[PDB]
């Protein structure tokens, strides 16, 4: 053919969907949104959790001693003085 | 008028280039061929892009729905 009846539907091919590009608009817009909002609540958060103490691995003394409290130095004296019967 | 006249060629080299010996190329520059061959795709890619692209704006698209618009 010719070259503008060739240069014509290569532009055409060359551009994209415009309804998809609108639909990714609107989808990108609320994710980002809901991810803003998502990120706020985030940055409210304390440094110190409400628990804190309460965590197992903030204890590590209520499930170490009794099992030492057994142990020569740390008995109440009247442990040593009955336990012989 | 009916003399012929004189100066056999005109005074002055065109950008400045001392003309070759004949029957030599004029040596063209290390950048020419890079140049005139962008200059060249541009010129063409903007002659057959900018008319060959659907006219399609807010300009056309208004003038329609104006148009049809208006009638009632
Ligand atoms: C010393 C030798 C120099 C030789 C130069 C050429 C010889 C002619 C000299 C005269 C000067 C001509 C300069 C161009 C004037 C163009 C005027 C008409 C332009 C115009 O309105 O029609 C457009 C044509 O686009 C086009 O295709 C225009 C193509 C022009 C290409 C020029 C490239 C310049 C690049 C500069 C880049 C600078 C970038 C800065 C941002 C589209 O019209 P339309 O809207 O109706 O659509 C049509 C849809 N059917």
């Amino acid at each position: 053919g010719f070259i503008m009846e060739f240069a014509e539907n290569l532009v055409l091919r060359l551009m994209e969907n415009p309804e998809e590009r609108d639909r990714k608009a609107r989808e990108h817009i609320y994710e980002m949104h809901e991810r803003c909002k998502k990120i706020k609540e985030m940055w409210a958060l304390p440094i110190r959790p409400y628990g804190f103490w309460t965590f197992e691995r903030h204890n590590a003394q209520l499930r170490w001693d009794p099992q030492i409290s057994q142990v020569a130095g740390r008995r109440d004296p009247y442990d040593d003085l009955l336990e012989d019967n | 008028w009916a003399t012929p006249g004189h100066e056999e060629r005109p005074k002055g080299y065109f950008m400045n280039r001392t003309p070759p010996a004949p029957g030599q190329s004029r040596k063209w520059e290390d950048w020419e061929l890079p140049c005139y061959i962008t200059s060249f795709l541009t010129i063409v890619i903007l002659g057959v892009g900018l008319n060959a692209k659907p006219d399609l704006s807010i300009e056309t698209w208004a003038h329609q729905k104006a148009l049809e618009r208006l009638e009632m």
